[PDB]
């Protein structure tokens, strides 16, 4: 069990070696991540099993030992940041400004960023440091290219 | 079972490289949390 806050990498050391299926956020002791990372199920942190708190399979959210707390938005306007945590490399801020996912039921900011399968649940930055989303849900156009969903979920 | 390890601190980087486009796009989002090009 841990408290630090920070970035995290969702590693797998029994299947297919420890591998990376994704990335999360850790703040005021709760773990934020995507739903297809996890599948909603428990989790290690070395000495502390962390538990699902809240899951939606349609955001593609879920939050361990407590709420979701990230309620940081984008504010339609300013460039971002993807704090992208590739498998096997470094952290690295990548600024970008955001496109549309255009839907029925409105807008929501969608970043047109490239980065390999494990680097879901990647932390999206305003300029003050809030994480207004996670990356990992989108779509792949015509180029073979990836555009991923701001996503993020309520307080 | 899987694990969680520390990758770093979260914050925002003074000069970070620019990337990306900025498109605009017609989705769908099904019921299992999938999008999908309209």
């Amino acid at each position: 069990g841990e408290t630090t806050d920070g970035v995290y990498r969702v590693m797998t050391r029994r299947l297919l070696g420890s591998t990376q299926v994704g990335v999360g956020v850790m703040q005021e002791g709760v773990f934020h991540t995507m739903w297809h990372v996890t599948k909603g199920a428990a989790l290690r942190s070395g000495e502390g099993r962390l538990d699902p708190y809240w899951g939606d399979v349609k955001q593609d959210l879920v939050s361990y030992c407590g709420p979701w707390k990230l309620d940081a938005a984008w504010d339609g306007l300013s460039e971002v940041q993807l704090l992208a945590v590739p498998p096997g490399e470094r952290a690295k801020n990548i600024q970008t400004l955001p496109g549309i996912f255009k839907t029925k039921d409105g807008d929501i900011g969608a970043v047109a960023l490239d980065y390999p399968a494990g680097t879901s649940g990647s932390p999206i930055l305003d300029k003050c440091g809030r994480v207004i989303g996670l990356y990992g849900n989108g779509v792949v156009i015509k180029n073979g290219s990836y555009v991923s969903a701001i996503t993020q979920g309520k307080r | 079972d899987m694990y969680i390890e520390r990758a770093g601190d979260i914050t925002w980087e003074k000069d970070a490289e620019v990337t990306g486009n900025s498109p605009r796009l017609d989705v769908a989002l099904d019921e299992s949390g999938d999008f999908s090009l309209v």
